[PDB]
Parts: C-alpha cells; sequence; structure tokens
C-alpha cells in the first residue's frame, strides 16, 4: 500500500510524490518528476550562438530570465567579450526584476494556501484583501522590470549578446526607483507576515547549504566561486568535479550529490553561506530574527525569500544608480564569435544556476545545464522522508498535506529540472 | 449553469499558464465561469472531469500525455491549443533528429520508467478547434479567446504578419536598415511588434504564416542583398514551426 500524490498542485511543472510503506514504517519516498524532457542541451548542438541563446528561456517561466542572462554570461565568457559595467548593472536589475515576481508569485500564490486553509491563491480573494493586494503590488512590480528592460516578464528577449537590443528613456529609470522604494514598505509587511509562520519540527535537521558566492562587496546573484556551508568554497569551472549528477528511475530530471550526499540550494542556502554580505533593513531583519534563519529546517526557505525581497529592493536602488551615472547609455556592444568556453553559475530564485557553453565555428558544440531544482531534488526526497515517517499512520490526506507543504518549500521549477 | 474551464498541461515551460495566472482581475473577467481544473493554482482540481472548455499548454512529449490528450477531447467540448508548444510543438520539435540519439546524448545510457516520446503537437492525436498563439501568448490573446467564448461566439485568429503591425507603429525595419534576419514577413501579427520595437528581428514566436501578398517590394531582393539563403530562413523558421511541412514551400516561393 503505497501512497500516491499523482499532480501535485501549485508547483510549476507535472511531478508526483510516491511513499513506499512496509512493517518498519516508511521506507522510501519517491518524487515522480513526469515532465517529459525536451533535450535543450543536445539539440542546441550546432546550432548557431545567437539562436540557441534566444531558446534558453523556453526551458522555465518563472525563472526565464535567469536562464537567458546566465547562458549570456557564459556565451560572453566563451566568445571573450566582458560586459561593460553599467551593461551588467543593468543586468543585474532585470535579473532582480525576476527574482521579486518570483518570490512573490510563490510565497503569496503557491505557498500561503496551506497555512491559511485555501486550496487555491484565487479563493481567499475575499478573505485577505489586503495580503493579496500586497501580493500583486510585489509581483507586479517585478512583471513591469522585466518589460520595461526584458521586453517581455517571459521570455526576454531585450536581453542579447553585447547588451540590450534597446534602453528605456532615463525617465522611465528613475520612475523604477520611485516604484521600487515605494514597494519597501511592502517587502517588509511580507518578511513580518511569514515570519509567524511554523517551521515544522518533523523536518528539522541537519543540512549542506552551496551557494554562488557574490563577486564585489555585496549579497547578489553573479559570481565565481561556489560555497559550501561545511566551510568550502570551490570555483564555478570545477562544478563538474565537486557535484556528481545522476540518473535514477522515477524522474527524468537528474538527481546531484556533493561529497555523495543530498544538499539544497536556494534562498536559505544563500543566506547560511553568505549573510554577513547583505546590508540595508535586510541586514537588521536577518540579524533580528538569526534564530528563525537557521540552515536546519527547508521552511526557513520560505521567510528567506521574504527576507531576499527586501534586500533586492534596495540593492536595486543603488543598481540603477550606477547605471544612471553612466549615463547616455549605448545599449549594446559588439561582440566576435571568436571560439572559447564558457561557464557561468548564477542565483536563480530557486538556487544556484550552471550555463556552460562552448563554441565552435561561431556554433555550440557544447552544452551543459543544471537547474537549481536539479540539485535540490535529492534533499527534497529525504526532507518528505522525515515527514512521512512522523505521520505514515495519521489520516492519508493529512500525510498529503504536510507531504506537499515541504515540497513547496523547495518553490520547486520542475520544467527547470528537466531541460 | 457556469462555464466549466480547464487548463491541463503537457510539457511546457508553463509560461502560458502563467500569463493567464497574472492577468490580475483574471476572476472578474470570467464571472460566468468555473475553474474546475487548474493544477498549477488549485489543490481540488479533477483531471477526468467534463468541461465546457479545455485550454491545453504544451507539446506531446511522453506515452501518457499521448493518452491524456485523448482524455481531454472525449471529455471537452472545445479544446483550444494554447501555445506555440501545444500548437506547434515548440522550441523543444526544432531537431529532426530522432529520439535515441537525444536519450544518448542527455542521458547516457541510462533508463527512466516514463516513456518519452518526440516532441509534437496537439494537433498529431486529437481534433484541435482553436489555437491561442504565441511563446508566450500575449494578455490580450486570452482576453479576446475567454471573452468571445463565454458570450457564445466563437473567436477568429490574425492571418497578417507582424510587419503591418511594426509600421503601424513606425519601428524602423531592423530587416532593412540593419540586415538583421527578422521572421516578421512571415510570421503571423499580435504581439505589437514587440522585438522589432526593441530593435532585434522577431524570431516567429507566434508562428508561420504564408507570403502570399507583397508586402516588400521585393523581400527576395532585401533577402540577397543582406546575404541570407534560403536554407538560412528555414532554419530559422524551424526554431517554432519544426513540423510545419509547408515552411519549406514558403520560402522558395518568397526566392522565387
Ligand atoms: S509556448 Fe512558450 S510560454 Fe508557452 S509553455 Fe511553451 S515555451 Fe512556455
Ligand atoms: S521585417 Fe521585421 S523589422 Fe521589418 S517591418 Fe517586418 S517585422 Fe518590422
Ligand atoms: S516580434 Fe516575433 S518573436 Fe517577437 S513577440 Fe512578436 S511574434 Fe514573437
Ligand atoms: N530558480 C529557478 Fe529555475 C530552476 N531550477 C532556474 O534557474
Ligand atoms: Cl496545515
Ligand atoms: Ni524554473
Amino acid at each position: 500500500l503505497p501512497i500516491t500524490i499523482d499532480h501535485i498542485a501549485r508547483v510549476e511543472g507535472k511531478g508526483g510524490v510516491e511513499i513506499i510503506i512496509g512493517d518498519d514504517g516508511v521506507k522510501e519516498v519517491k518524487l515522480n518528476i513526469i515532465e517529459g524532457p525536451r533535450f535543450f542541451e543536445a539539440i542546441t548542438i550546432g546550432k548557431k550562438l545567437e539562436e540557441a541563446l534566444a531558446i534558453y528561456p523556453r526551458i522555465c517561466s518563472f525563472c526565464s530570465a535567469a536562464h537567458k542572462l546566465t547562458a549570456l554570461e557564459a556565451a560572453e565568457k566563451a566568445v571573450g567579450f566582458v560586459p561593460r559595467e553599467e551593461i551588467q548593472a543593468l543586468r543585474e536589475v532585470l535579473y532582480i526584476g525576476d527574482m521579486i515576481e518570483s518570490h512573490a508569485l510563490h510565497l503569496y500564490l503557491l505557498v500561503l494556501p496551506d497555512y491559511r486553509g485555501y486550496s487555491s491563491p484565487l479563493k481567499m480573494v475575499n478573505e485577505y484583501k489586503r495580503e493579496i493586494e500586497i501580493a500583486l503590488k510585489l509581483k507586479n512590480l517585478g512583471t513591469w522590470m522585466m518589460d520595461i528592460l526584458g521586453s517581455r516578464a517571459i521570455h526576454q528577449e531585450n536581453a542579447v549578446l553585447g547588451g540590450f537590443g534597446k534602453l528605456p528613456e532615463k525617465s522611465v529609470l528613475e520612475k523604477m526607483k520611485a516604484e521600487l522604494r515605494e514597494a519597501l514598505p511592502l517587502a517588509e509587511y511580507t518578511f513580518e507576515l511569514f515570519a509567524k509562520l511554523e517551521q515544522y519540527s518533523e523536518v528539522e535537521g541537519p543540512i549542506t547549504h552551496l551557494a554562488v558566492k557574490p563577486r564585489g562587496d555585496a549579497y547578489g546573484i553573479y559570481g565565481d566561486y561556489i560555497k559550501a556551508s561545511d566551510g568550502e568554497e570551490f570555483p564555478s569551472e570545477k562544478y563538474r568535479d565537486y557535484i556528481k549528477e545522476f540518473v535514477v528511475e522515477h524522474s527524468f530530471a537528474k538527481h546531484s550529490h556533493y561529497k555523495g550526499r543530498p544538499f539544497m540550494v536556494g534562498a536559505i542556502s544563500r543566506v547560511i553561506n553568505n549573510a554577513d554580505l547583505l546590508y540595508g533593513k535586510a541586514k537588521e531583519l536577518y540579524e533580528a530574527n538569526k534564530d528563525l534563519l537557521k540552515g536546519t529546517n527547508p521552511f526557513a526557505n520560505n521567510l528567506a525569500q521574504a527576507l531576499e525581497i527586501v534586500y533586492f529592493i534596495e540593492r536595486a536602488i543603488d543598481l540603477l544608480d550606477e547605471a544612471l551615472a553612466k549615463w547616455p547609455i549605448k545599449p549594446r556592444d559588439e561582440v566576435e564569435i571568436k571560439d572559447g568556453f564558457g561557464v557561468s553559475t548564477t542565483e536563480a530564485p530557486r538556487g544556484i544556476l550552471v550555463y556552460a557553453l562552448k563554441v565552435e565555428n561561431g556554433r555550440v558544440s557544447y552544452a551543459d545545464i543544471i537547474t537549481p531544482t536539479a540539485f535540490n531534488l535529492a534533499m527534497m526526497e529525504e526532507h518528505v522522508r522525515m515527514m512521512a515517517e512522523k505521520h505514515y499512520n495519521d489520516d492519508p490526506e493529512r500525510l498529503k498535506i504536510l507531504a506537499e507543504m515541504v515540497v513547496r518549500a523547495y518553490d520547486p521549477c520542475i520544467s527547470c529540472s528537466v531541460h | 449553469g457556469k462555464v466549466r474551464i480547464g487548463f491541463y498541461a503537457l510539457t511546457s515551460c508553463y509560461g502560458c499558464q502563467l500569463q493567464l495566472a497574472m492577468m490580475d482581475e483574471l476572476l472578474q473577467l470570467i464571472p460566468n465561469a468555473e475553474i474546475v481544473c487548474w493544477f498549477m493554482i488549485d489543490r481540488d482540481s479533477i483531471e477526468d472531469e467534463k468541461v465546457d472548455i479545455a485550454f491545453i499548454e504544451g507539446s506531446v512529449s511522453t506515452e501518457e500525455e499521448v493518452e491524456l490528450v485523448k482524455k481531454i477531447r472525449e471529455n471537452a467540448k472545445i479544446v483550444v491549443a494554447v501555445g506555440a508548444c501545444a500548437v506547434q510543438g515548440g522550441v523543444q520539435s526544432w531537431s529532426e533528429k530522432p529520439l535515441e540519439e537525444l536519450w544518448k546524448k542527455v542521458y547516457g545510457d541510462a533508463k527512466v520508467k516514463f516513456q518519452p516520446k518526440k516532441a509534437e503537437p496537439v494537433s498529431k492525436y486529437i481534433k484541435v478547434d482553436y489555437n491561442i498563439y504565441g511563446c508566450p501568448p500575449e494578455k490580450k490573446d486570452f482576453l479576446y479567446a475567454l471573452g468571445t467564448f463565454l458570450i457564445g461566439s466563437w473567436p477568429e485568429d490574425i492571418d497578417y504578419p507582424v510587419c503591418l503591425e511594426c509600421r503601424l507603429n513606425g519601428h524602423p525595419c531592423i530587416l532593412l536598415e540593419k540586415g538583421e534576419p527578422c521572421l516578421g514577413p512571415v510570421t503571423r501579427a499580435g504581439c505589437n511588434a514587440r522585438c522589432p520595437g526593441f530593435g532585434v528581428a522577431c524570431i516567429g514566436c507566434r508562428g508561420a504564416i504564408g507570403y502570399d501578398v507583397a508586402w516588400f517590394d521585393s523581400l527576395a531582393k532585401v533577402f540577397k542583398e543582406a546575404g541570407m539563403t534560403k536554407e538560412e530562413i528555414i532554419e530559422r523558421m524551424k526554431m517554432f514551426n519544426g513540423h510545419d511541412e509547408r515552411v519549406e514551400k514558403m520560402v522558395a516561393k518568397i526566392f522565387s
């Protein structure tokens, strides 16, 4: 008598949970990832670099801009291009735009119904007017950012090799800084709402947390070193040395070990490895809540996203100030498709994103992608195990609710996991 | 009664779903309707319930999605294929390489309990009653469709190229002044010429249309002047029309 959840609701992509139970209790938790493969890594082999660069964001809609912007860095490292200071700033800000919209989507429309009794965020519209009003303002800030700078909130054709196809008038960026700092109190509200939600003790235990170390001096999205919470730190191009993938019979996505063990990536993993690097109200909200942002609990992920919303809202007011001070900005530069190899690791909202691109004859000869949910799938399976062990004899529909609550704390985008 | 609407997912980036979900007063613009299956936002959805309108997003890329679209077709009065993935098989449909070679290149020799097929649109296995175009489609492409359906009318699709929409907004033609290989002449309109509006050629995300009107004085002339072979246009069009068996003929006719 296995206990199956055929289609997990309120996640991105198609997935199931199946618990195998026996005499000794719960023996196995299988996350059946049925989202068909689309073979991105293979079919862009032997297509022209820009043609494939335009297609890597269809891997995922929630993290669309993370894909396009990370693949750009890798190609721009292969051909040896290097961006300019302000083009990289506005890049980080289009990315931040995707941080805010994704986080808000996930905290408010995907997670919060569980703690409120609702199967659906659509349903709680009339019982939680203030909360949803705030959801839609934060989401819609991030969606506006990606329209202005990326051309679209899903699949950002304005981010191209060498910079952007077209940059907005200066007045628009200044309005963005207005709309940003107006959102800050809404970001704080959200932190507080989520600070008061239960981190279920059944999943409390040790976790290994890997995050990209930011270059420069702040909490960020770009960098060349991957820290692990054990105290290690290894270069991003060697990601294949310290992180081993493998197929499993019940998933189209590939699991990953670090030193042969499951680990987790995402907002909490970044807060564990990198919290000293915060500033602004995020710093204090961290320093006043260190006991809520421990490495020993996946539900701490939800509150960290809220903490990140606060930070990036400030971090982006400062990044625009940098770009705004190289004004005017020629929107993009010539890029010579001289051959090369390029590896890039960024923090997508869900954790580390690794694009490895090799160019022969201005064509793509080699491509390697690993998405943060693909990293996380193994840890997720273990945390569901700990939940399902303290409740396999409870009411099934109750076991079901808490297993899925665990799954939703990772903010799984399964489509990212099977590229 | 209420109009029973479901939204169902094949293999996709979920962007078409997400566009709907982000339409803000969405609840207030389907007041005639009830959403009975939509797993991405509703824990109570039921898949084998019958519906008045079925929205399907994504290409048919597994054996279970095959048997699934035959279930939706059987359980739904109107089947609406939604997005470049479900209408044309999507960007995941523009290698012609066979499944095994792709399996072998990405997974090695490993196996997986479930059965992956070659990316394929919904039209391949069941009868589709309407298509909403784009990758992702616009908010207004959903407002229009949901709008026309919920009153008893039947929606219709734009069949003229992006170029009409590009000239109306006054965008410089980057195909001409810049020689970027814009697919506007052959991509249906609807997006308000977004991409040329940012100085980037269109990659055909809303599906190939027939070039039966001389919107250029000589597209052949410009295509040759800016150095773009018939083979080069056909492959760029494959990016979103990997199964369109006319694509090859429309280009050769242009270069005639
Ligand atoms: S058609 Fe485009 S937006 Fe829609 S699911 Fe496919 S890739 Fe995503
Ligand atoms: S070819 Fe492209 S840039 Fe030129 S008018 Fe048509 S859509 Fe606009
Ligand atoms: S210009 Fe072309 S690629 Fe861009 S949104 Fe319109 S149809 Fe899609
Ligand atoms: N966040 C996110 Fe998507 C995944 N996994 C990416 O990158
Ligand atoms: Cl609960
Ligand atoms: Ni994703």
